[PDB]
């Protein structure tokens, strides 16, 4: 009948949606090919009601869905999307990341450079915010827990040589910052209200 | 024994002797499924022989 | 006793499953399929849980 | 102004990209819209590589991976299929629900999804492949444990107050003859492999 859409462009069209971005630091044929066919790949979306947001400072492209605002309901549902809320750890883990990442592209620029930390840095602000969980053993086996949840979210990189981690860039494009901002604040009320 | 102290609270009328032993004492043990399983099995055999 | 009166219905059962299928025409053909099919299963080794 | 798919049609199609089947008997509203549009939405699901099967017979809409280019090993290694390749416990109950969904077609016709086997119908079956462990619960957690995982595939639904389930019609579409006798040809290998 009618004939095929380009292999490449169905081939990053499913990888975009496989893992819901595309990064220019990791797969520079999709992301390349992708931002060279972008009215194909907006086309093919469409009738999903998906598009992509793209980045070149920070070298990410990522899906996001276009239903037109308040279009039945006050807050909108995709059949085809789960909205997710992260329990309270993991919020607070987003929430440090969030602001840590701000502060290397305040240092670095936005998007000039990876963001990267130590392990041994983010452990005592989790002690600090939830309490110790009995050992540093506990301690690194939550960490460890909760990054391989954020990985599966496509928001941290595994632990390297260095016991240091990767910040994807994805956390830019976050929904409500301002709610981990406040989240964030009430954290700090209460590690000091409760002793 | 907790099932007769049950039936035991809740008896206001204490109808007949035999009543007590027919609902409150004695544990039901009927055989209503039991005949039904065979009435089952019978259909079953008769269904082969049709 | 009542046991064996039990396991014997359950073989009469089986077989009243067994004898009423007058087939048609599309069924006939993967029935035969599929017993073929269970048939070779038997021959596994269904207690590995590798298999 | 920009060229919109007809709202219907996008909400149909996502649906049962959502579901991976649509039934008549319980959406017939989306059915009847994608029969009454199905080369659009063959033209939408074209570039991810799935396509869309019909059998107007029984009243079923499946998405089946496109065959033009796919890996001839798999189409399980497809990127966007969620749901683990099936295994040959799980083949072997839905070979007998296969069994069972005939037996009742063949008195019922074609008609809607009344196939309904009681759970104790198949643990007898089942017995005989997969041993007797002597404890009728166990057996019981065992198929239900079975029961859930093809669920998961969707050949059927989870068990109701009377213990009871329906096979979802699809499964005469992944144990159709061509299927079987692919299978069976395996089988016989692996049994000759295993002498």
């Amino acid at each position: 009948s009618e004939t095929r859409t380009l292999q490449k462009i169905r081939e990053a069209t499913q990888e975009l949606l496989k893992y819901g971005l595309l990064e220019e630091a990791s797969k520079p044929n999709l992301y390349r090919i992708v931002l060279s066919h972008p009215e194909e790949v907006t086309r093919i979306l469409e009738p999903l009601d998906l598009d992509i947001g793209i980045d070149e400072i920070r070298g990410l492209l990522y899906v996001k869905v276009r239903l037109d605002e308040t279009p039945a309901q006050d807050e909108w549902a995709h059949p085809l999307v789960r909205r997710q809320r992260l329990n309270l750890e993991q919020s607070l883990l987003v929430a440090i990341l969030r602001q840590h990442f701000v502060a290397w592209e305040q240092e670095s620029g936005t998007g000039a450079s990876q963001a990267q930390i130590a392990i041994d840095d983010l452990l005592p602000q989790l002690q600090i915010y939830l309490g110790d969980p009995g050992s540093e053993s506990k301690e690194r086996t939550r960490l460890l827990t909760l990054l391989d949840q954020l990985k599966g979210h496509g928001l941290v990189t595994s632990p390297d040589a260095h016991e240091r981690i990767v910040i994807r860039p994805i956390i830019a494009h976050l929904a409500d910052p301002i709610n981990l901002q406040a989240l964030l604040a009430w954290l700090r009320e209460q590690i000091a209200q409760q002793t | 024994a907790f099932t007769l102290l049950n039936r035991a609270a809740g008896l206001k009328q204490l109808n007949s002797i035999d009543e007590i032993f027919r609902e409150l004492v004695l544990d039901d043990h009927s055989a209503f499924d039991r005949a039904a399983e065979v009435a089952n099995s019978f259909d079953g055999l008769t269904e082969i022989h049709q | 006793s009542q046991t064996v009166l039990q396991a014997r219905a359950r073989s009469e059962r089986d077989v009243r499953g067994f004898m009423k299928t007058g087939l048609a025409a599309e069924h006939h053909r993967v029935g035969h399929l599929l017993n073929e099919f269970l048939n070779l299963a038997l021959k596994l080794d269904w207690q590995r849980q590798m298999i």
